């Protein structure tokens, strides 16, 4: 594990999709350092800019190897490598919004390699996300556990709102490794994601985020 | 008389996307057809996309694939979608429209925009 996964680890993403209709793809590259769990990311809107929608919906899809975890907590997704590990999650969006996302991360040539796939659907038209009054996500606890051969997590995630107020989804994601290795027990794992630069239209965005597991409570 | 008013334009990296935009008022001839031309320097002015009322589209060789051209009619505004673009996508984008007639399957439209620069770098 820690010959392959180095104290430094670059990656590249594609992300191909859809919200209410609208299709776009980014191409992205990213670097961090896997052990302390500590990434930044830069991407770019190759296709369908300007997205006309917030991009605050995509940033959480751009990298779950950059977990910081405790010796006695096994580290499922790092062990996964290198053939890697994919997920799918449900974004649930307290106005009815739904994002579907599926994901595939593996190890090519010394890089983490993600390929993305993402649905957006039933955004109120006068919503927050397609009028773009989003202004970046609160620190989250996702609560994980294991449940049928997989690695479960469970968000109660919030954005903040441009004129006052806050913005809700209900996030549940499925982490499978592409080899049986060990599973943990339940834990949690603290994260913040911030976007720390982006041009007038959002078609070049860079973020950064940090990302701890723990014992549970 | 229709009054074609542009948008969007302005300054790209090459492999970026960017999308224009331009909004249609007055009058409206029935079959109305709208397009998007450009011209770069030292140049003559070329065709890049047409859109007919009934949804047929035309797309020059050079942006095939990479370009499209849509109507949204309740906002009155069409829409040059541009992918993927490159260096020789640098131009003065003009738009145009007339009927199916005059615009659409002929090169001799009615009414044109003001012109917006897009520059690729």
């Amino acid at each position: 594990n820690m010959a392959i996964i180095k104290e430094f680890m670059r990656f590249k993403v594609h992300m191909e999709g859809s919200v209410n209709g609208h299709e776009f793809e980014i191409e992205g590259e990213g670097e961090g350092r896997p052990y302390e769990g500590t990434q930044t990311a830069k991407l770019k809107v190759t296709k369908g800019g300007p997205l006309p929608f917030a991009w605050d919906i995509l940033s959480p899809q751009f990298s779950k190897a950059y977990v910081k975890h405790p010796a006695d907590i096994p580290d499922y997704l790092k062990l996964s490598f290198p053939e890697g590990f994919k997920w799918e999650r449900v974004m649930n969006f307290e106005d009815g919004g739904v994002v579907t996302v599926t994901q595939d991360s593996s190890l090519q040539d010394g890089e983490f390699i993600y390929k993305v796939k993402l649905r957006g659907t039933n955004f109120p038209s006068d919503g927050p996300v397609m009028q773009k009054k989003t202004m970046g996500w609160e620190a989250s606890s996702e609560r994980m556990y294991p449940e049928d051969g997989a690695l479960k997590g469970e968000i109660k995630q919030r954005l903040k709102l441009k004129d006052g107020g806050h913005y809700d989804a209900e996030v549940k994601t499925t982490y499978k490794a592409k080899k049986p290795v060990q599973l943990p027990g339940a834990y949690n794992v603290n994260i913040k994601l911030d976007i720390t630069s982006h041009n007038e239209d959002y078609t070049i965005v860079e973020q950064y985020e940090r990302a701890e597991g723990r014992h549970s409570t | 008389q229709v009054q074609l008013v542009e948008s969007g334009g302005g300054l790209v990296q090459a492999g970026g996307s960017l999308r224009l935009s331009c909004v249609a008022s007055g009058s409206a001839p029935s079959f109305f057809a709208m397009a998007w031309y450009r011209q770069s320097p030292g140049n003559e002015r070329e065709l890049v996309a047409a859109l007919s009322s009934l949804g047929s589209t035309n797309y020059a060789d050079s942006v095939k694939g990479r370009f499209t051209i849509s109507m949204d009619n309740a906002k009155n505004t069409v829409y040059l979608q541009m992918n993927n673009v490159n260096a020789e996508d640098t131009a003065v984008y003009y738009c145009a429209a007339g009927d199916f007639h005059s615009c659409y399957a002929r090169k001799s439209c009615d009414y044109w925009g003001q012109g917006t620069q897009v520059t690729v770098s």
